[PDB]
RNA sequence: UAGGUAGUAGGUUUAUUAAGAGUUAAACCUAGCCAACGAUCCAUAAUCGAUAAUGAAAGUUAGAACGAUCACGUUGACUCUGAAAUAUAGUCAAUAUCUAUAAGAUACAGCAGUGAGGAAUAUUGGACAAUGAUCGAAAGAUUGAUCCAGUUACUUAUUAGGAU
RNA sequence: AAAAAUAAAAUCCAUAAAUAAUUAAAAUAAUGAUAUUAAUUACCAUAUAUUUUUAUAUGGAUAUAUUUUAAUAGUCCUGACUAAUAUUUGUGCCAGCAGUCGCGGUAACACAAAGAGGGCGAGCGUUAAUCAUAAUGGUUUAAAGGAUCCGUAGAAUGAAUUAUAUAUUAUAAUUUAGAGUUAAUAAAAUUAAUUAAAGAAUUAUAAUAGUAAAGAUGAAAUAAAUAAUUAUAAGACUAAUAUAUGUGAAAAUAUUAAUUAAAUAUUAACUGACAUUGAGGGAUUAAAACUAGAGUAGCGAAACGGAUUCGAUACCCGUGUAGUUCUAGUAGUAAACUAUGAAUACAAUUAUUUAUAUAUAUAUAUAUAAAUAAUAAAUGAAAAUGAAAGUAUUCCACCUGAAGAGUACGUUAGCAAUAAUGAAACUCAAAACAAUAGACGG
RNA sequence: AAUAUGAAUUAAUGCGAAGUUGAAAUACAGUUACCGUAGGGGAACCUGCGGUGGGCUUAUAAAUAUCUUAAAUAUUCUUACA
């Protein structure tokens, strides 16, 4: 769901200007990959599976029993007073979602406005999402796919 | 606005400067017959016997154009060419006679700016 | 104040910043591409030592108001590559810059 | 804020007092006649020191701001001489020590508010020859000579081509004493180039910027991940930097490398020529949807933007 | 302009055509079809480009010039020939003019030119030498296509004196 | 530092044109309209050397030299926007200038000119036009949230896992976190409709004794009483509690009882995305108003009178009709307001109530929600908002300078009043909001 | 029947100057203003009915307070004592 991603991206949000260390998004695959990216990129210190009241100290395996009370646990980052994770911001809304061929995607890095999206700043985390897998946007361009650009993150 | 207003006719509003000499019919100039010379005084806080004069133009539209410069020797029946350009204090003015064409002649004694009261250039 | 500077000619990237009523879209530029803003913006940028710059500015052009937020743009809305790298422990290499190296 | 500003010398001088009804004088004109000296009955200005030209291979280029205005100085021992209530010339009263120590730049500075516009230093007519011995005779490539006395192979070229010009206007006795006199005299006003000298010597690594590098791109690679000039070539999609350095190299005529018979794949036909044709026929192959004049192109003609070209002969031409 | 449609929407068959189809004509059935994502109606307009203008760009504007497409040759309909024409043909009618007064001829949106209208847009020019087109076996003939020149700062470009 | 001005003249050296010779190319088998061709050369021709080019020497050709020879730009502007500092004269709110702001009433940088200056330039100016010049927008208070909710279309949006496919979509299976169904347990007695009752008071009438004034107002005056104690009748209204707390979609809703309908929390089981929003549409919708039939105490447009006042078509007083009430309808409008559409995810505190649950050394304590109040952050033109007017997502409505105007015309609907829809021309460079310091305030 | 034109005839409105009759609004504007609606009046406006605050949150006391070694001891103390 691109309305929960753009939940997580608001809330990733409100827990930065807060300075939270610690804190939860939705259990799903999409989300689980997202914050994955986020966590190798260096935006996120951990990520853990956990339970609506915490993440698991040992592993809990998932099920139909315990599913609706899943959560993902991510650790936020704080250097030199100011936050790592600043702005995190969806590309494809759900009303408008945005399809790009690999060419335009390289157009995107190297500057130019496609689509009315703004370029690949630098240190921006811009990534896509091909085939149900969510990688960067300089990954999928290696790949040559095709993909949906999902969000950038700052 | 949505995306949905915005597909089905929202969005922001043109910025085109709008034609404020409507009886030319989006001509440089219209000739016309002098119907009555008049003068005018102006809206405050300006003072002056302002020469002006109703013009029929070869379209059939009726305006008052100013007749501009030091004196001028327009009379009714007199053929005069119209250009745009209102008189600020003059309300309804919305026109300019062309000194030195038709039948009305030249600033007389014009120095400066002759091109713009129809003078030639002295000997 | 001390600003940062990229090469000690442009900004780090673009900055979208809200000064009260002032809109500032700022645009980093490439080398030799001088100062193409908004005439309060110029002479700020003079000033500071910045010398390639586009922007623009939306909704208020409150002389007062663009010189006040400029300021706090290029401080508060700025950051470098190195503290970029070591806020998220990753190399940010310049690739232009690596071209023209050894 | 501004107003028209007469261009009033910006170092002290002495301005007009009064002046009798029909002298008719400005004050620019008389500080102009300061700047300049008196003028003899030759018409000279031998107390200006720029009236005559150097000699020791050391350009005279005005330094206002550093003898702040005085631009006089005795015609043979080269001495300050200043104008003095009297109306005459003499010694300063004080030394002027903005004039003994000037940097080596400002020497070569001529213009005072712009330091990044330097002169270039002649060739002397010894190392000419002997370039031009070396690509012509010994058979060394420009890009030898290039890198042997610090020149850029595109000037290497050029002197070759002069040094031909040269021997066969002595060949036919065309150089005369007047041009010989003025060659020598612009000869001795410039800073002779010393292929020794290293601050001298022309970089040789200079290659032209493209656009699409122009712009700036950045990677987030791992913390210890390498990344080297070719691989941010990779990145660009342009050959290494390295490798347009030595393509640039290879261009001059006279330098190695210099290759070009890829294009000799175009058929070409030389029609018969017979007694009496003034002119032949030459046909060279081509492709349709590519040869030929298009139908409803932009006629430039009535635009600014007219294109104008210039014939074998020289003759101005419309394209 | 909110309801519109009645060959109207669909089915079957014949006629017609090289050829499908309510395309036209004839017959018989079904009750459909279009429409507030704008029908029907009214007004306005020749359309477009690898053309022109403008802008950072998306776009916006023009549609003269170059090129592509359509329509028309005073107005309407019809017919003939033909692969193709409701033909700048023919027929009849309409409007206007003309002379030969005939069931007549002409219609400059071919070139030049004139009057009119308008703020405003040119010579009643030269040549078939070039490129094409038609006729001819050829020699050649014809060509206001075309090529040239004239008029007009309408646009563009170059030049319109340097040292002292 | 007031220049005009290296500007002029003059000096040096050129080229164009002219003159002379020569002469391509468009075209060749031949044909040239253009054409008095372009170009080149400067006595012509020739030889040699000679990037080019240059140079020498030769044949003929004139008197040692060899055709001649120049250079007259306009137009707008100089207060600010907007480049124009060297000043001066005339005019005096006149004459006139003006794209915008404006200028002109005797020191006019703006009018008309001189001087000087700044643009562009064989053009310059001006008019008519096109493009660009802010939505990288807004709607509590500035233009702008629809009165409210229900719900249709939506070519609108919308959960989870896995497997395929031709892939952000489709299909299939599976799942329960959204959304629902049914019970159980606890809680509450409100909101609609209907029926049945109660209450204090008011007015009128009658009786009673008892009197002579009563009533009203700022003060007044207009129209066997007033007051008191009884009895009777009628209509309307609903004191305290009470906070509209709460409840209801909004409008609304507080004397009592009953009937019918709807409404809460938690738990258990169940369905398996069945959801959100909602054009059009539908329903409900204060007060006034209207159509019928009842009712009519009090109140009260109008009307008629009394006062006040210089006047008083008012404010105050009297008499008081419609109306206010009930029944059955029409109509769909309000500052129908939180001047703030609905839904979802999310973000730092405190206080105070409420609810459910838990515990006990039984009355507090501990939890989790809701409401309200004050705030951090954030947002904002600010005033302020504060769980939204914050961070985000989805859907709908609406706005695009003032005035004209929510007007005109048409249309639809209504018994009617009217309601909905809803312009343009002309004119102007205004117009509006928040906040600041004053001044003023019966 | 539509479109266009003129049109007897007739309706609404803007600006300009410029007085007149009143004093409706802004302060408690001297009767709180305004919204909807109805009636009335030279004119603004007045009056009835409900609504709104874009007016009264502008909100600020019925007062009363207590016992352990006052010092040869706390009050001093400078890295000390322990
Ligand atoms: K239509
Ligand atoms: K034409
Ligand atoms: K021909
Ligand atoms: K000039
Ligand atoms: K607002
Ligand atoms: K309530
Ligand atoms: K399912
Ligand atoms: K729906
Ligand atoms: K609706
Ligand atoms: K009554
Ligand atoms: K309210
Ligand atoms: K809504
Ligand atoms: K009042
Ligand atoms: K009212
Ligand atoms: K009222
Ligand atoms: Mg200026
Ligand atoms: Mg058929
Ligand atoms: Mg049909
Ligand atoms: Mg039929
Ligand atoms: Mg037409
Ligand atoms: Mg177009
Ligand atoms: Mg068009
Ligand atoms: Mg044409
Ligand atoms: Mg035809
Ligand atoms: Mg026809
Ligand atoms: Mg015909
Ligand atoms: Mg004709
Ligand atoms: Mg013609
Ligand atoms: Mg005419
Ligand atoms: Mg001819
Ligand atoms: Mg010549
Ligand atoms: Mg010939
Ligand atoms: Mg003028
Ligand atoms: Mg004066
Ligand atoms: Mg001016
Ligand atoms: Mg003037
Ligand atoms: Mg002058
Ligand atoms: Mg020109
Ligand atoms: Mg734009
Ligand atoms: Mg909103
Ligand atoms: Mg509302
Ligand atoms: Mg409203
Ligand atoms: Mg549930
Ligand atoms: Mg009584
Ligand atoms: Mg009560
Ligand atoms: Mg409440
Ligand atoms: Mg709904
Ligand atoms: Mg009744
Ligand atoms: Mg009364
Ligand atoms: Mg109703
Ligand atoms: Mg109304
Ligand atoms: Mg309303
Ligand atoms: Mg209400
Ligand atoms: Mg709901
Ligand atoms: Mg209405
Ligand atoms: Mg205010
Ligand atoms: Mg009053
Ligand atoms: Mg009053
Ligand atoms: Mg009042
Ligand atoms: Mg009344
Ligand atoms: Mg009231
Ligand atoms: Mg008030
Ligand atoms: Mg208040």
């Amino acid at each position: 769901s691109l309305v929960k991603l753009a939940n997580t991206c608001a809330h990733l949000q409100n827990c930065s200007k807060v300075r939270v260390a610690l804190t939860s998004i939705p259990y799903t695959k999409l989300q689980l990959q997202f914050a994955y990216n986020l966590y190798q990129q260096g935006f996120l210190s951990s990520l853990q599976k956990g339970s609506t009241m915490g993440p698991d100290k040992d592993f809990v395996e998932v099920t139909p029993d315990n599913i609706s009370t899943r959560r993902l646990w991510v650790g936020l980052k704080y250097r030199d007073n100011k936050p790592v994770l600043s702005s995190c911001k969806l590309i494809s809304k759900p009303n408008s979602r945005i399809h790009l061929p690999m060419e335009d995607m390289k157009k995107l890095c190297s500057g130019v406005t496609i689509r009315n999206i703004k370029p690949l700043q630098p240190g921006e985390l811009i990534l896509v999402r091909a085939h149900n897998n969510i990688m960067d946007i300089n990954e999928a361009i290696s790949k040559k796919l095709d993909g949906e650009v999902l969000c950038r993150v700052k | 606005a949505t995306l949905n207003q915005i597909k089905r006719g929202s969005g922001p509003p043109r910025r085109k400067k709008i034609s404020t000499a409507p009886q030319l019919d989006q001509c440089p100039q219209r000739k016309g017959v002098v119907l009555r010379v008049m003068v005018l005084k102006p809206k405050k806080p300006n003072s002056a016997q302002r020469k002006a004069c109703r013009v029929r133009l070869t379209n059939g539209n009726v305006v008052s154009a100013y007749i501009p410069g030091e004196g001028h020797d327009a009379q009714e029946h007199s053929i005069v060419y119209v250009r745009g350009g209102r008189c600020q204090d003059l309300p309804g003015v919305k026109y300019h006679v062309i000194r030195g064409a038709g039948d009305l002649s030249g600033v007389v004694n014009r120095i400066s700016s002759r091109s713009k009261y129809g003078a030639k250039k002295p000997s | 104040k001390e600003i940062p500077r990229y090469e000690n000619r442009t900004i780090y990237g673009d900055i979208d910043f809200r000064y009260h009523g002032v809109k500032l879209h700022l645009r980093s530029a490439k080398p030799g591409f001088g100062l193409r803003v908004n005439h309060v913006i110029f002479e700020i940028c003079e000033c500071a030592g910045i010398k390639d710059l586009s922007g623009k500015v939306y909704k208020s052009r409150n002389d007062m108001n663009i010189a006040k937020g400029t300021i706090e743009a290029f401080t508060k809305a700025q950051k470098t590559l190195d503290e970029v790298a070591l806020g998220r422990g990753k190399k940010l290499v310049d690739v232009r810059k690596v071209y023209y190296s050894s | 804020f501004s107003r028209r500003r007469i261009a009033y010398p910006f170092y002290p001088f002495k301005k007009l007092g009064r002046q009798h009804p029909k002298k008719h004088d400005t004050n620019l004109k008389t500080a102009m006649r300061q700047f300049l000296g008196p003028k003899n009955y030759k018409g000279e200005y031998v107390m200006n020191k720029y009236f005559t030209v150097p000699t020791n291979h050391v350009p005279n280029y005005i330094k206002p701001d550093l003898e702040r205005g005085q631009s006089l100085e005795h015609p043979v021992t080269k001495k300050p001489l200043q104008l003095r209530y009297d109306g005459t010339l003499g010694p300063p009263p004080v030394e002027n020590k903005r004039l003994q120590n000037i940097f080596k730049d400002r020497l070569l500075q001529p213009f005072p508010s712009n330091p990044h516009c330097k002169t270039n230093y002649v060739l002397s007519p010894q190392l000419k020859q002997s370039i031009f011995e070396e690509i012509t005779v010994e058979g060394l490539s420009a890009q030898q000579v290039s890198q042997k006395y610090g020149l850029k192979i595109p000037r290497v070229e050029a002197i070759v081509k002069l040094v031909s010009v040269e021997n066969s206007w002595n060949r036919r006795n065309r150089v005369s004493s007047d041009l010989k006199t003025m060659d020598e005299t612009l000869y001795r006003m410039f800073p002779v180039f010393d292929s020794d000298a290293s601050f001298k010597r022309e970089n040789l690594s200079e290659i032209p910027v493209p656009q699409k590098t122009l712009a700036s791109r950045f990677l987030t690679i791992a913390e210890s991940e390498p990344f080297g000039p070719v691989d941010a070539a990779h990145v660009l999609e342009l050959e290494p930097a390295v490798e347009t350095l030595r393509n640039l190299s290879t261009v001059g005529e006279h330098s190695s490398g210099h290759q070009q018979s890829t294009n000799k794949n175009t058929k070409v036909i030389y029609g018969e020529l017979v007694e009496g044709e003034r002119s032949q026929y030459k046909f060279t192959n081509a492709k349709v949807g590519k040869v030929g004049y298009r139908y409803g192109s932009g006629n430039r003609d009535n635009k600014k933007d007219r294109r104008i070209g210039f014939n074998k002969l020289g003759q101005m031409v419309y394209i």
